[PDB]
C-alpha cells in the first residue's frame, strides 16, 4: 500500500524543483526580449525637455525626455540613459566615469 | 487610485474583430488586453479577441475558453516577452450577468485587478469610445480610472 | 498588373510595432489576407513570428507556430490565407534586406502573389512614413 | 460504432453539502473520468469528453474538449463543493461548448452528475428541452442525493423530454456507500450501449 | 423542548448515511437537559437557524468530531458558530482556558487540511486563528498588549482575500472593543461604522442585540463631531430598526436640538452618566454652528454670495458676541472648515468643503446655477458661428 | 488509497505536458543561442 504512495510522493517533491525551472526557462527568454540602452554624460543644457549628452563613443545628440525620469537630476555633470533607437533619455544610473573594477578595488587579504 | 493609458492601436484594432465576424446587436465581442499593469498608471500595448458566444434572452449564459487564453499567453511570450496579461476588455454599451461574473475568471491569469473595458462601436458622444473600468471587493462596484491615449513618437504620427 | 498591397491603418502599426526593439535586432512576420492579382490587394491581419538562430531566413518559418496562430484567428474571423511574409531587417540601410536575396524565389512555389515587406530605415516617422 | 460527443456537468446544491461517500467525496467523479475516455476515445475516434460546471462556486468550463483527460482532470483542481444550483444556465451553456468544438454533425451526449431534486420552474424544463430534441443532445442526469431522490420535477425534466428512444437520458441511481461509481456507469447505457445516432 | 431532545437527533443521523461517527453519549447527553430549554451548541444544520447561549455540555465531545463537520454540511459551522462562538457562551469559569482547544487543538494542524487533501476549496485556515489572537486581551489583562495583536490583523486583511464579509468584519470588531473602554472615541466610532452599516447579510443579530448595538453607536457619536452628525444613522438601518422610547430616541431629539438650540431638553432625558462630562455640550454646540458655517455657499442665499456675521451666528448659538468670536476658531482649529473672520468689520469668511447628508435644500440652486448658463448660450453661440 | 496514487501520477504526466513546454522554450533559446556571438567588456556587474 505504501510503496506505491512512497513513489509517487519523491516524485512530487521532483514537480516542485521542475516548477522553478519553468519560470527560470521563460525569465531567459524574457531577458533576451530586452534591447541595449545607450550610457552618456549630461553636457549643457538645451531647453528643459531638450539636452545635449555626450554618447560613450564621443558623438553627441540632443534627446529628450520621458514621464519615468526628473529633470532636476538631468542636468550637467550626471551621468543619465540614453535609447539606441529614438536616441531619448530612458533611465537614471549613478555617476561612474570608467567602470574599471581591478583598480578601483585592492584585493585586500 | 490608478491611471490608465491606452495607445490607438489598441482601441481600432478592436473593433475591425467586431465587423470581421458580422456581430449584431444581439451578440459582442470580448477580448483580452496586454501591458504593465504594475505601475500605478497601466498601459495597454496589445490586444486579442476571444471566440465569446452569449444567449440574448439569458444574461447567465456565455462562452469563455480559457484554452485559447492559455494559448495566446505562450504566443506572446515568443513575440514580446516584456507583455503580461492585465485584464480583459468586451463590446456592447450594456453590462449584464455576463460580463460580471466572467470578471472572476481572468482574475486567476492575471496578477492584477482585471480592467474592465466598454468598447463602443457607434462613437456616441464626446470622446473616449472605449472606458476603462475597475472593480472593488469592498459592495462591488464599477469605477472609471483617468484613462488617456498616449502612444510612442512613431506610432502617434 | 504588378502587386501594390494595400495596408490598412491597423496592419502598418503592427509591423512597426514587432520591429521597434533596436536598430540592429530583426524580427519577421506573416501577413494574411484575400485579393486578387492584377492591381488590389489587400491585408486582413499580420502577427509576428519567432526568430530562429539565424535571424531572418526562409528557415526562420516556424510551421508549428503559425499553424497556432491561424486556430486562435479563425475564431475571430481573421483567418485567410497565406499572402506572404514580412521582414523587419538590421541598421545596416545598405538595400532592404542585409541576408534575405533567393528566399523569394522559394516563397513562390507556396503562393505566387507571395510579397516581402520591408521598412529600410529602421523607424523613421516625420511626415510620413516610409515602407 | 457510436460517434458522439460528452459532457460532463459537476453540479452542487444543499443535499450536496456530505463530504463522505465511502471515506470520501467527489473524488469518484474524478476516478470515473479515466474510465469514460478509455471506453469512447480509444475504443472509436471522433469521440470527444468535455467538462462543465454549472453549479457550486461559478457557472464556468473547467475543461474544454481534449486528447486527454488528463487536462480534464486537472480542471477539478480548487472546486468548492457548495455553491447555488441552477439547472437551466448549467444546460444552456452546454449547448454553447458543443456549438464549438471538433468534428460537428454528430450525436451530443451530456453527462450530468446532480446530488439535487433539481426544483426550479417546471416550464423552464420543458422549454429547454424542445430544443435539446432538435439538435439532437442528450444530457444524462446521474442521481445521487441521499440513497434515492424522486418524485420530483427531475424526473418530470427527463418524462417529458423523449420523443426519441435512445437520443435523450436515462436513469441511474447510485447509492451512497462503499461502491464503485465507474462500475455502475459503465453497465449504463450512457457509456456505448444505447443512445448511438 | 422536545424539538431539540428528539428531531434534532435524528437531523445529525440523516447527513453522511446514518451516525456519522457519533460517539454513543451523543443520545445520552440529549437526555440532559430534556425539558429545560437548554440548546447547547445545536452542532450546524440546526444551530444555523436556532443560537445557544448556555454552556455546553458537549465541549469536549464534537471537538475530535471537527473533521466529519465538514463532511457533514459545511466548514462554516465552525469558522463561526460552535467553538468560534464559545466567546457568545460568557461564563467567568471558561475565561482563558480556551486555549488548548481553541488554539493548541488548532495548532496540531496548518492549512486545515493535511493528508486528507480533497478538492482543496478556499476559505479555511484563517478566521479559525486571526479571530482569537485579539479575543485573548479583550478579557482579564488589559488591552494595552491587544494593540500590538491588532496591526497584524489589519495586515493580513488587505493582503488574502475573503469572499465573505463577515471575517472583515470580526476583525474591526476588535478594534472597536479596544477603544470601547479607551477615549478618544472618534475611532471607536469610525470603526463601529465598519463592523455594521449598509450589509445586510453580514452581521446577523437578533432584535434585542440591535438596540444595544445602536446603544454603542448612540454614545460614540455624543463625544465627537467626525463623521456627519447624528443624523448619519437615520439613512442608515440603525435608528429605524430600534424603539422611540425607554431613552433610545436621544439619536432623535439630538436631531432637531441642532436647529433649536435648547441643551436643557436633551439634558432632561438623559442619565447623569454622560451629563457630568462637558465634552457633551461642548461638542454638541459645534455640530449647531457646523450648519451654519455651511450656509455662507450654498444653502439659503441664492446668489452664492458668502458672507456671514457676529449677529447673525450670536442668534443661531445663543451666544453672546464675545462668545461666538473665540468659538470660531476652535471649530477651524479643529480641521472642519478653512477660512478666517474680521473683527473691526464684524464678518466672518468662510468656504465650505465637508459634505452633508441632508437633500432638498441645494438641489433648485444646482438647477437655477445652470439658468445662468442657459442665457449664456445664445450671445455666445451665434456671434462666434458667424466668425 | 487508489485514489490518491492515481492523482499525483496523473498529475505528473500534466507536468510532463509542462516539462514539453519548457523544451520547447528551451529549443528557441538553443535558436536563441548560436555559435557567431561577438565579445565585449564587462565594467561593472
Amino acid at each position: 500500500h505504501r510503496r506505491y504512495d512512497d513513489q509517487l510522493k519523491q516524485r512530487r517533491q521532483n514537480i516542485r524543483d521542475l516548477e522553478k525551472l519553468y519560470d527560470k526557462t521563460e525569465n531567459d527568454i524574457k531577458a533576451l526580449q530586452s534591447i541595449g540602452q545607450l550610457i552618456g554624460e549630461v553636457m549643457k543644457e538645451l531647453s528643459e525637455e531638450k539636452y545635449i549628452v555626450k554618447a560613450s563613443s564621443g558623438p553627441r545628440y540632443i534627446v529628450g525626455v520621458r514621464n519615468s525620469v526628473d529633470r532636476s537630476k538631468l542636468k550637467k555633470g550626471v551621468r543619465v540613459t540614453l535609447d539606441i533607437t529614438t536616441l531619448t533619455i530612458m533611465r537614471i544610473l549613478p555617476r561612474e566615469t570608467d567602470p574599471l573594477v581591478y583598480n578601483m578595488t585592492s584585493f585586500e587579504q | 487610485h490608478e491611471k490608465v493609458t491606452i495607445a490607438p492601436l489598441v482601441l481600432l484594432s478592436a473593433l475591425d474583430h467586431y465587423e470581421r465576424t458580422q456581430t449584431k446587436e444581439n451578440k459582442r465581442c470580448v477580448g483580452v488586453i496586454l501591458g504593465d499593469a504594475n505601475s500605478s498608471t497601466i498601459r495597454v500595448t496589445n490586444s486579442f479577441a476571444l471566440p465569446f458566444e452569449e444567449d440574448e434572452k439569458n444574461s447567465d449564459v456565455w462562452f469563455l475558453d480559457h484554452n485559447y487564453i492559455e494559448n495566446m499567453n505562450e504566443m506572446c511570450k515568443k513575440i514580446n516577452a516584456k507583455e503580461k496579461l492585465i485584464g480583459w476588455y468586451h463590446s456592447g454599451p450594456k453590462l449584464r450577468a455576463s460580463d460580471l461574473k466572467i470578471n472572476e475568471l481572468f482574475k486567476k491569469y492575471t496578477q492584477n485587478n482585471p480592467l474592465l473595458l466598454i468598447v463602443d462601436v457607434k462613437q456616441q458622444g464626446v470622446g473616449l469610445p472605449t472606458d476603462a473600468y475597475v472593480a472593488i471587493e469592498q459592495e462591488k462596484t464599477f469605477l472609471h480610472l483617468p484613462c488617456t491615449i498616449e502612444a510612442e513618437e512613431a506610432e502617434e504620427i | 498588373t504588378k502587386e501594390t498591397v494595400y495596408i490598412s491603418s491597423i496592419a502598418l502599426l503592427k509591423m512597426l510595432k514587432h520591429g521597434r526593439a533596436g536598430v540592429p535586432m530583426e524580427v519577421m512576420g506573416l501577413m494574411l489576407g484575400e485579393f486578387v492579382d492584377d492591381y488590389t490587394v489587400n491585408v486582413v491581419d499580420v502577427f509576428a513570428m519567432p526568430q530562429s538562430g539565424t535571424g531572418v531566413s526562409v528557415e526562420a518559418v516556424d510551421d508549428v507556430f503559425q499553424a497556432k496562430m491561424m486556430d486562435m484567428l479563425k475564431q475571430t474571423g481573421r483567418d485567410q490565407m497565406v499572402v506572404g511574409w514580412y521582414h523587419s531587417h538590421p541598421g545596416f540601410g545598405c538595400w532592404l534586406s542585409s541576408v534575405d536575396v533567393n528566399t523569394q524565389k522559394s516563397f513562390e512555389q507556396l503562393n505566387s502573389r507571395a510579397v516581402a515587406v520591408v521598412v529600410d530605415p529602421i523607424q523613421s516617422v516625420k511626415g510620413k512614413v516610409v515602407i | 460504432m457510436v460517434l458522439e460527443a460528452t459532457v460532463l456537468v459537476i453540479d452542487n446544491s444543499e443535499y450536496s453539502r456530505n463530504g463522505d461517500f465511502p471515506r470520501t467525496r467527489f473524488e469518484a467523479q474524478i476516478d470515473s473520468v479515466e474510465f469514460i475516455f478509455q471506453a469512447k476515445r480509444n475504443s472509436n475516434p471522433e469521440n470527444t469528453v468535455g467538462l462543465i460546471s454549472g453549479a457550486g462556486a461559478n457557472p464556468r468550463v473547467l475543461s474544454t474538449f481534449t486528447a486527454e483527460f488528463g487536462k480534464i482532470l486537472a480542471g477539478l483542481h480548487d472546486t468548492q463543493i457548495e455553491g447555488k444550483l441552477h439547472m437551466a444556465t448549467a444546460l444552456q451553456i452546454a449547448q454553447l461548448t458543443l456549438k464549438h468544438r471538433q468534428n460537428k454533425v454528430q450525436h451530443q451526449r451530456i453527462v450530468a452528475f446532480v446530488c439535487s431534486p433539481i426544483s426550479d420552474s417546471r416550464d423552464e424544463l420543458i422549454r429547454l428541452a424542445k430544443t435539446l430534441k432538435k439538435n439532437n443532445v442528450a444530457v444524462d442526469i446521474i442521481n445521487f442525493g441521499e440513497i434515492e431522490q424522486n418524485t420530483e420535477l427531475l424526473d418530470e425534466f427527463i418524462a417529458a423530454v423523449n420523443n426519441p428512444q435512445e437520443e435523450t437520458s436515462h436513469l441511474l441511481t447510485v447509492t451512497p456507500g462503499p461502491r464503485l461509481l465507474y462500475e455502475n456507469i459503465a453497465s449504463s447505457p450512457i457509456i456505448l450501449e444505447e443512445g448511438s445516432s | 423542548m422536545f424539538n431539540n431532545h428528539e428531531i434534532d437527533t435524528i437531523l445529525s443521523t440523516l447527513r453522511m448515511e446514518a451516525d456519522p461517527s457519533l460517539h454513543p453519549l451523543f443520545e445520552q447527553f440529549e437526555k440532559f437537559y430534556e425539558e429545560k430549554l437548554w440548546f447547547q451548541l445545536s452542532e450546524s444544520l440546526t444551530k444555523f437557524f436556532d443560537d445557544a447561549k448556555s454552556t455546553p455540555l458537549r465541549l469536549r465531545l464534537y471537538d475530535n468530531f471537527v473533521s466529519k463537520f465538514y463532511d457533514k454540511i459545511n466548514q462554516l459551522s465552525v469558522v463561526k458558530y460552535l467553538l468560534a462562538s464559545l466567546k457568545d457562551s460568557k461564563d467567568f469559569d471558561e475565561s482563558l482556558k480556551y486555549l488548548d482547544d481553541l488554539k493548541a487543538q488548532f495548532q496540531e494542524l496548518d492549512s486545515k487540511k493535511q493528508r486528507n487533501n480533497g478538492s482543496k476549496d478556499h476559505g479555511d485556515g484563517i478566521l479559525l486563528i486571526d479571530s482569537e489572537i485579539a479575543r485573548t486581551y479583550l478579557l482579564k489583562n488589559d488591552l494595552v498588549k491587544a494593540r500590538d495583536l491588532l496591526d497584524d490583523l489589519e495586515k493580513t486583511l488587505d493582503k488574502k482575500d475573503s469572499i465573505p464579509l463577515r471575517i472583515t468584519n470580526s476583525f474591526y470588531s476588535t478594534n472597536s472593543q479596544y477603544f470601547k473602554f479607551k477615549n478618544d472615541f472618534n475611532s471607536f466610532y469610525y470603526t463601529s461604522l465598519l463592523y455594521l452599516s449598509t450589509l445586510e447579510p453580514s452581521t446577523s443579530i437578533t432584535l434585542a442585540e440591535r438596540q444595544q448595538l445602536a446603544y454603542d453607536l448612540s454614545i460614540s457619536a455624543l463625544l465627537g463631531d467626525k463623521i456627519y452628525n447624528f443624523g448619519e444613522l437615520l439613512h442608515h438601518p440603525i435608528m429605524e430598526t430600534i424603539v422611540n422610547d425607554s431613552n433610545y430616541d436621544w439619536l432623535f431629539q439630538l436631531l432637531n436640538a441642532l436647529t433649536v438650540g435648547d441643551f436643557d431638553k436633551f439634558d432632561s432625558l438623559i442619565k447623569v452618566q454622560i451629563s457630568k462630562i462637558p465634552i457633551l455640550a461642548q461638542h454638541e454646540s459645534f455640530l449647531r454652528q457646523k450648519i451654519c458655517l455651511m450656509t455662507l455657499i450654498e444653502t439659503v442665499f441664492v446668489k452664492n454670495i458668502r458672507m456671514l456675521s457676529f449677529e447673525d451666528i450670536s442668534k443661531a448659538t445663543h451666544l453672546p458676541k464675545d462668545n461666538v468670536e473665540h468659538l470660531v476658531m476652535r471649530a477651524i482649529s479643529l480641521g472642519l472648515l478653512k477660512g478666517s473672520i474680521d473683527q473691526v468689520n464684524e464678518l466672518v469668511t468662510i468656504s465650505w468643503v465637508q459634505p452633508r447628508i441632508i437633500s432638498g435644500d441645494q438641489i433648485t440652486k444646482m438647477k437655477d446655477r445652470l439658468v445662468e448658463w442657459n442665457d449664456q448660450v445664445e450671445k455666445l453661440g451665434k456671434k462666434m458661428e458667424a466668425r | 488509497i487508489r485514489i490518491f496514487r492515481s492523482e499525483l501520477q496523473r498529475l505528473s504526466h500534466e507536468n510532463n505536458v509542462m516539462l514539453e513546454k519548457i523544451k520547447d522554450n528551451k529549443e528557441k533559446i538553443k535558436n536563441n543561442r548560436q555559435l557567431p556571438y561577438l565579445v565585449a567588456n564587462v565594467v561593472e556587474v
